């Protein structure tokens, strides 16, 4: 089980940021967990970015969980035949400078009540510092 | 709404048309199962 | 609503420190360990549960609006920044401020 | 009516040759299967029935 952050380290003000995580040792397409990101600002604490899974129920086409303060600029994606996690962060500002982490989410996922409730980073990457 | 929730149970071994002497095993159907139909009458007793 | 952690912890080797996390729960409570120039490591989840490799001398609990993590038998490697985590409302993942512990 | 169980089919080769479909694992929204009925509709129709009665 190995996660790996990848993408540009320098973007322009208002440019969309596109980061990709290479997942090895397990299958991202499996119903055991959620995949997403956390972005620790320099000299500050952790901040949940978001997460999703393609483990669909009759009424949908998978599950997607956005951070309400970031939703307004955020799209997430998954690639099940290559096992990749995608971060599409729209209109990036200086305030968005942070160390971004590839996260596998554990919690009341696989078996759940009413809706999936993931609650912890099951598996960590190493982190990448992206600036403007 | 208002609406009514009816608790249901699932069986895999069933007996058709009150017939004894044989039984049929339903295979489990993979994935979430949901459907909708029209109730068009009642079988009532006095 | 957010989790609160005092900025820092301290005692000599062989000692034991209990660190608080204010912002209630839920059984969806976890703690993480981070060293300088290193990614955080999951220490504990479901209040009481240690993932494979986490020593037996690490253990938390909770009461009311505050959760806690106790680290017993302090040593050099225990010095790190620790974060608590909680699932809020529907799926909101909250992290505390972080408490930097020194042995 | 709904059965909210994304369960698998651990088929077992209890041959010779012929195969059996056993029940794999049950995952997803572990709720009891149930049916949804429009209450006002039921009440209304039932009334119409009672008229006959
Ligand atoms: C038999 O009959 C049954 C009825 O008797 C019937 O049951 C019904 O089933 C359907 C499904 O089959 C149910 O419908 C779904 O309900 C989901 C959940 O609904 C609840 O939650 C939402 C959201 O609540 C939070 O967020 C809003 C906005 O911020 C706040 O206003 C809330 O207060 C609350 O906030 C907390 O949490 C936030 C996030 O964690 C925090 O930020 C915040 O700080 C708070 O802590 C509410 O909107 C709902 O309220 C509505 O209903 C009540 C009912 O009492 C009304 O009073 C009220 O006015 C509202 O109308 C409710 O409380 C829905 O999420 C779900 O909709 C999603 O999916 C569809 C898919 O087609 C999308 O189109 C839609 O856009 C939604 O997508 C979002 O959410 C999904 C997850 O659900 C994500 O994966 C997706 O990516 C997207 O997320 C984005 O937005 C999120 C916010 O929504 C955000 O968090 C993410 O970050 C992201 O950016 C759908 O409507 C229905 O509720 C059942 N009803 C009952 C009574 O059971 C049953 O089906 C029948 N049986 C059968 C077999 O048919
Ligand atoms: C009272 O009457 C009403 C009205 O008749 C009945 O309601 C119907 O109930 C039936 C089941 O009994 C429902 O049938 C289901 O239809 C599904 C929808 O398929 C359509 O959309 C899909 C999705 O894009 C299209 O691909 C389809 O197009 C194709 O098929 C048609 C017909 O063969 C062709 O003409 C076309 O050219 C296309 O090839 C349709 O437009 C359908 O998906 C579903 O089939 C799945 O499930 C059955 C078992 O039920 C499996 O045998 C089958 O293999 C399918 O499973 C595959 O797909 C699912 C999708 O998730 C996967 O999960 C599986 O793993 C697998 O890959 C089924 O046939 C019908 O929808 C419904 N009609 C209405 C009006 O709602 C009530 O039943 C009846 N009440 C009672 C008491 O019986
Ligand atoms: C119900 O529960 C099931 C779990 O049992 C859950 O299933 C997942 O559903 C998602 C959504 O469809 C699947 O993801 C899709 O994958 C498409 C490619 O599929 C092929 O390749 C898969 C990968 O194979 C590798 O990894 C698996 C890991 O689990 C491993 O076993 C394999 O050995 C292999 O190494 C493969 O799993 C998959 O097989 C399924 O289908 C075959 C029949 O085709 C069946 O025999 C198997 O039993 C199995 O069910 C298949 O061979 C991909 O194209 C697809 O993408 C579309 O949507 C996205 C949306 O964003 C677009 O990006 C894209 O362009 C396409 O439009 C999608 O990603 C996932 O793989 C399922 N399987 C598993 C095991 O998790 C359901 O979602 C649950 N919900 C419901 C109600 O159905
Ligand atoms: C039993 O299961 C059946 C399906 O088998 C369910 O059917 C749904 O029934 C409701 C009520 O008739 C339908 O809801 C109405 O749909 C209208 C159109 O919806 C589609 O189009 C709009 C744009 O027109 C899209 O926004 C939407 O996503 C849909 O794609 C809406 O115009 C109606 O909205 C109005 O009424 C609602 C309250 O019901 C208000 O909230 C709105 O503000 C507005 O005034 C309405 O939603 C629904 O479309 C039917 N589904 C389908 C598949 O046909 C029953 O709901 C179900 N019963 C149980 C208890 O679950
Ligand atoms: C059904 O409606 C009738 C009036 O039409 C009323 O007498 C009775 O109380 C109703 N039942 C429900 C459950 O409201």
């Amino acid at each position: 089980p190995q996660l790996q952050e990848s993408g540009p380290t320098l973007v322009e003000a208002s440019e969309t940021l596109s980061l990709t995580c290479a997942v090895s040792g397990d299958s991202t397409a499996a119903c055991n967990s959620f995949w997403g990101w956390v972005r620790q600002p320099p000299g500050k604490g952790l901040e949940w970015v978001g997460s999703l899974s393609h483990c669909a129920s009759y009424w949908n086409r998978g599950w997607t969980y956005h951070n309400p303060s970031l939703k307004s600029r955020l799209t997430l994606a998954l690639d099940t035949p290559k096992n990749l996690v995608f971060l599409k962060l729209n209109s990036v500002t200086a305030a968005d400078t942070a160390t971004y982490y590839c996260a596998r989410f554990g919690g009341e996922v696989l078996r759940y009540t009413d809706w999936p409730k993931p609650a912890w980073v099951d598996l960590w990457g190493r982190g990448t510092l992206v600036t403007v | 709404n208002d609406s009514i929730t009816l608790p249901c149970r699932i069986k895999q071994i069933i007996n058709m048309w009150q017939r004894i002497g044989q039984a049929m095993y339903a295979p489990p159907i993979q994935g979430v199962i949901r459907c909708v139909s029209n109730i068009t009458g009642l079988i009532l007793t006095r | 609503s957010a989790l609160t952690q005092p900025p820092s912890a301290s005692g000599s080797p062989g000692q034991s420190i209990t660190i608080s996390c204010t912002g209630t729960s839920n059984n969806f409570v976890s703690w993480y360990q981070q060293h300088a120039g290193k990614a955080p490591k999951l220490v504990i989840y479901d209040v009481n549960k240690r993932p494979s490799g986490v020593p037996d001398r690490f253990s938390g609990s909770k009461s009311g609006n505050t959760a806690s993590l106790t680290v017993s038998g302090l040593q050099t490697d225990d010095e790190a920044v620790y974060y608590c985590g909680s699932l809020v409302g529907n799926w909101d993942v909250i992290f505390g401020g972080g408490t930097k512990l020194t042995v | 009516c709904t059965r909210p169980n994304n369960n698998t089919r651990k088929s077992i080769r209890i041959g010779p040759g012929q195969a059996f479909y056993a029940t794999g694992d049950i995952i997803g929204d572990i709720r009891q299967a149930h049916c949804n009925v429009s209450k006002a509709t039921w009440n209304e129709t039932l009334g119409k029935v009672v008229k006959q009665l």
